[PDB]
DNA sequence: AACGGCGCCCGAACAGGGACTG
DNA sequence: CAGTCCCTGTTCGGGCGCCG
């Protein structure tokens, strides 16, 4: 009894034609188990070769859940509809969202289920379910709902959900409320006690019209940044002035204040690197104003809408990793350091894709968008393994660097 | 007025703006002549082939080639114009079934349906597009022009629409018999059970008249009851199975095809045979692009190729998979960045073997090389088994520790422990940690010019000890190289070296014991002489310490 | 002389960053 | 500041194996 929103690739841009990969044996159990029953329902439908298109799926399991849950590659296909969720039904990021003292975060993307999808638009959904040993050929869908994980779902869906949440945020006008794809960020001031109490009468008023048990809770109150320090020593030798030296031209960068000339005057001649230099009267006075620039904000560093969000993330070592959000080079916008996460000194992958997801959190908590990541492995090894530690419902833009440290920049 | 078949159509449609195929016939002999008309009289009758008149302006050229060990014919038709107008399809063949990932069945039966392509209807509004006439005579009769009701062979679309409508079929029978396994490529059928043989033939039966109901015929020519099977170009025995025998061509003189089809047969090979390698031969197809061009066999490829033969000499087979136990891979390095591996559940049971030996990169370490190798069965097993196996590596616990938490790149490798076989893949030099106290302090530098491409290396230390080498046809990047294995060359076994080349440094602090590059290999082997080497970086033209002494002798 | 599938080893074309020269 | 170079990386299409 609804209304199929028209939905159209952007101009000159055809659908998804992405291979699916391999898959374990319990993510194919899993994803047939889970569409057999969406096909019962109705959500998806089978279809034939004659349709060229084609979207990778598989499954993963939520933080501190047993549940599988099939999701979608449709980073292709949204950004070929971009016109779409983002000129037409755009949804407005709340600027005091990431100044609440905690942010909850709900998976209501079950609901997009209940909205049909426009039927010219179904087939650029299809996704092939392989089988082990290639024991059978590979097993094609398309969505007949709007499908999780896609950018236009929430898009229309919207004017749904703003009925929905209108009622609530009567009741509570200090709760801010912003959707993201399959997810929903509550954000309130209220106390612990307060504020899941307030999530579940919200959860209450969503099922008044399999995942919405879970509640993800932030505190972008307490996020940190990692700003670039300067190591501080009782002596100093020509090898730890040559670091410094080092450190502050590439900082200079970024800061176009830091100076060198005081403390490279400390290393005239050809000296040994274990040699210890005292610090000159001048040396002390430029080292000194230099932690005092690397204080400073940097100038002319704000958020262009316009422009994407670009994150590089540095292997420190130890469980250390560092991590810098940006648009242009060197006008960073967010630094930070993650330490002890999942994985810690024996697993590089799993704590890269713990980086990769807590980053991406962030960017949609403060500025609504997802960063392209920069990350510090091979291609190869990231493919292998990604998914087995992914537990997000999206997935970001990635490719994939190799920057040998030849300067400690953002941890010493 | 032709009866429509059972089975469900596909709609099939073309590139828009663009119309059917029109290409005048080939002038083929007068063997194939006798060949082709029978066949389009019996399809006529059939109902696979409808005949047309001049309101088809179409046309398109087809040749017929014996089956493989038969002595019926195979027509194929030329659809390569058509096929450049016709739409894309999604191939639903995702891989190949190998026997490896085959569990134990107590019966097994193997069908093959015949005239697979030529019982699938086409869709309606397409046979239109496949018109082609047939000359009874070369050069006398006109020939009457038919068309296509059902598949063509030689369309792209004909794989990708059997293998759909072939699944639709089978799974109501599949659905009905969960317990019954049915591997399904193309037009062959694998279905096993751990049935009676007794009560599997029956269902087998049950299987042959359930196909039978959509026109899909399963003769007896190619039904296969007794063990061994030939399945996928493999030998299935109830208990092992192995390759069909491979034959390796011994020609006197060898060419580049030769080689070509030679590597790929060792590749075929080393699936089940241990121990392969074709890095040898492969090296003899380089710079050399003419397939009809002789090649002398070097005294390595000649002794690679002398021992594969033995290899293959002895009979190898392998195993089927058994999900109670675990799934072993273990690793072996065969020495100039060939890898071979065993995959295998109880111990000497292979379940697969396997190769490899990709050099990617310029310069590169042992430590690197395995990790692409585990990354690579990681891949394979996911698809065979749906599971990655435990791994037993040729490297120490401790080993594998220091490389990867040093290492500024992710990397890891999933569960496993040493097995100690030579050759042990180690570190073969490691880079200080901090300036060596008492160690000479060398400055490096090089500077070329771009037009003349000479060039000067040379270093400063702090003990007064100085060079400058002149070099000729070089670059920024040799020189560079060059500066540090002057210094390395000149110092003794504990030395600090600074240089400002981000290059080098890059390519010396990943460790590499193999390169392409004859100087940076030069590099390695006094790394690997020394005791303690420290590297130090500073930006270039800044006045910093010695590197800027250095910067002026050679610039 | 046809189509589709997967694997390997090869080279040409292309991309991207330090670094030098106008 | 551009436009090159040197060098190293990935992508892709064809060679071969093999299946149908
Ligand atoms: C071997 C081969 C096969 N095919 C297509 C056609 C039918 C299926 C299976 O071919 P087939 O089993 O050998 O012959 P088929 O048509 O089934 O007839 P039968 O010999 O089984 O009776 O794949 C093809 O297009 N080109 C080929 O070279
Ligand atoms: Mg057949
Ligand atoms: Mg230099």
């Amino acid at each position: 009894p609804i209304e199929t929103v028209p939905v159209k690739l952007k101009p000159g841009m055809d659908g998804p034609k992405v291979k699916q990969w391999p898959l374990t044996e319990e993510k194919i159990k899993a994803l047939v188990e889970i569409c057999t029953e969406m096909e019962k329902e109705g959500k998806i439908s089978k279809i034939g070769p004659e349709n060229p298109y084609n979207t990778p799926v598989f499954a993963i399991k939520k933080k501190d859940s047993t549940k599988w849950r099939k999701l979608v590659d449709f980073r292709e296909l949204n950004k070929r509809t971009q016109d779409f969720w983002e000129v037409q039904l755009g949804i407005p990021h709340p600027a005091g969202l990431k100044k609440k003292k905690s942010v909850t975060v709900l998976d209501v993307g079950d609901a997009y289920f209940s909205v049909p999808l426009d039927e010219d638009f179904r087939k650029y959904t299809a996704f092939t379910i392989p089988s082990i040993n290639n024991e059978t050929p590979g097993i094609r869908y398309q969505y007949n709902v709007l499908p999780q994980g896609w950018k236009g779902s929430p898009a229309i869906f919207q004017s749904s959900m703003t009925k929905i949440l209108e009622p609530f945020k009567k009741q509570n006008p200090d709760i801010v409320i912003y959707q993201y794809m399959d997810d929903l960020y509550v954000g309130s001031d209220l106390e612990i006690g307060q504020h899941r109490t307030k999530i579940e009468e919200l959860r209450q008023h969503l099922l008044r019209w399999p995942f919405l048990w879970m509640g993800y809770e932030l505190h972008p109150d307490k996020w940190t940044v990692q700003p670039i320090v300067l190591p501080e020593k009782d002596s100093w030798t020509v090898n730890d002035i040559q670091k410094l030296v080092g450190k502050l031209n590439w900082a200079s960068q970024i800061y176009p204040g830091i100076k060198v000339r005081q403390l490279s005057k400390l290393l005239r001649g050809t000296k040994a690197l274990t040699e210890v230099i005292p610090l000159t009267e001048e040396a002390e006075l430029e080292l000194a104003e230099n932690r005092e620039i690397l204080k400073e904000p940097v100038h002319g560093v704000y958020y262009d809408p316009s422009k994407d969000l670009i994150a590089e993330i540095q292997k420190q070592g130890q469980g250390q990793w560092t991590y810098q959000i940006y648009q242009e080079p060197f006008k960073n916008l967010k630094t930070g350091k993650y330490a002890r996460m999942r994985g810690a000194h024996t697993n590089d992958v799993k704590q890269l894709t713990e980086a990769v997801q807590k980053i991406t959190t962030e960017s949609i908590v403060i500025w609504g968008k997802t960063p392209k990541f920069k990350l510090p492995i091979q291609k190869e090894t990231w493919e292998t393994w990604w998914t087995e530690y992914w537990q997000a419902t999206w997935i970001p833009e990635w490719e994939f660097v190799n920057t040998p440290p030849l300067v400690k920049l953002w941890y010493q | 007025m032709v009866p429509i078949s059972p089975i469900e159509t596909v709609p099939v449609k073309l590139k828009p703006g663009m119309d059917g195929p029109k290409v005048k016939q080939w002038p083929l002999t007068e063997e194939k002549i006798k060949a082709l008309v029978e066949i389009c009289t019996e399809m006529e009758k059939e109902g696979k082939i409808s005949k047309i008149g001049p309101e088809n302006p179409y046309n398109t050229p087809v040749f017929a080639c014996k089956k493989k060990d038969s002595t019926k014919w195979r027509k194929l038709v030329d659809f390569r114009e058509l096929n450049k107008r016709t739409q894309d399809f999604w191939e639903v063949q995702l891989g190949i079934p190998h026997p490896a990932g085959l569990k134990k069945k107590k019966s097994v039966t193997v069908l093959d349906v015949g005239d697979a392509y030529f019982s699938v209807p086409l869709d309606e509004d397409f046979r239109k597009y496949t018109a082609f006439t047939i000359p009874s005579i070369n050069n006398e009769t006109p020939g009457i022009r038919y068309q296509y009701n059902v598949l063509p062979q030689g369309w792209k679309g004909s794989p990708a629409i059997f293998q759909s409508s072939m699944t639709k079929i089978l799974e109501p029978f599949k659905k009905q018999n969960p317990d019954i396994v049915i591997y399904q490529y193309m037009d062959d059928l694998y279905v096993g059970s751990d049935l009676e043989i007794g009560q599997h033939r029956t269902k087998i039966e049950e299987l042959r008249q359930h196909l039978l109901r959509w026109g899909l015929t399963t003769p007896d020519k190619k039904h296969q009851k007794e063990p061994p099977f030939l399945w996928m170009g493999y030998e299935l025995h109830p208990d092992k199975w192995t390759v069909q025998p491979i034959v390796l061509p011994e020609k006197d003189s060898w060419t580049v095809n030769d080689i070509q089809k030679l590597v790929g047969k060792l590749n075929w090979a080393s699936q089940i045979y241990p121990g392969i390698k074709v890095r040898q031969l492969s090296k003899l197809l380089r710079g050399t692009k003419a397939l009809t061009e002789v090649i002398p066999l070097t005294e390595e490829a000649e002794l690679e190729l002398a021992e594969n033969r033995e290899i293959l000499k002895e009979p190898v087979h392998g195993v089927y998979y058994d999900p109670s136990k675990d799934l072993i891979a273990e690793i072996q390095k065969q020495g100039q960045g060939q890898w071979t591996y065993q995959i295998y559940q109880e111990p000497f049971k292979n379940l697969k073997t396997g190769k490899y030996a990709r050099m990617r990169g310029a310069h590169t370490n042992d430590v690197k090389q395995l990790t692409e190798a585990v990354q690579k069965i990681t891949t394979e097993s996911i698809v065979i088994w749906g599971k990655t196996p435990k791994f037993k590596l040729p490297i120490q616990k401790e080993t594998w520790e220091t490389w990867w938490t040093e290492y500024w790149q992710a990397t890891w490798i999933p569960e496993w422990e040493f097995v100690n076989t030579p050759p042990l893949v180690k570190l073969w030099y490691q880079l200080e940690k901090e300036p060596i106290v008492g160690a000479e302090t060398f400055y490096v530098d090089g500077a070329a010019n771009r037009e003349t491409k000479l060039g000067k290396a040379g270093y400063v230390t702090n003990k007064g000890r100085q060079k400058v080498v002149p070099l000729t046809n070089t670059t920024n990047q040799k020189t560079e190289l060059q500066a540090i294995y002057l210094a390395l060359q000149d110092s003794g076994l504990e030395v600090n070296i600074v240089t400002d080349s981000q290059y080098a440094l890059g390519i010396i602090q990943a460790q590499p014991d193999k390169s392409e590059s004859e100087l940076v290999n030069q590099i390695i082997e006094q790394l690997i002489k020394k005791e303690k080497v420290y590297l130090a970086w500073v930006p270039a033209h800044k006045g910093i310490g010695g590197n800027e002494q250095v910067d002026k002798l050679v610039s």
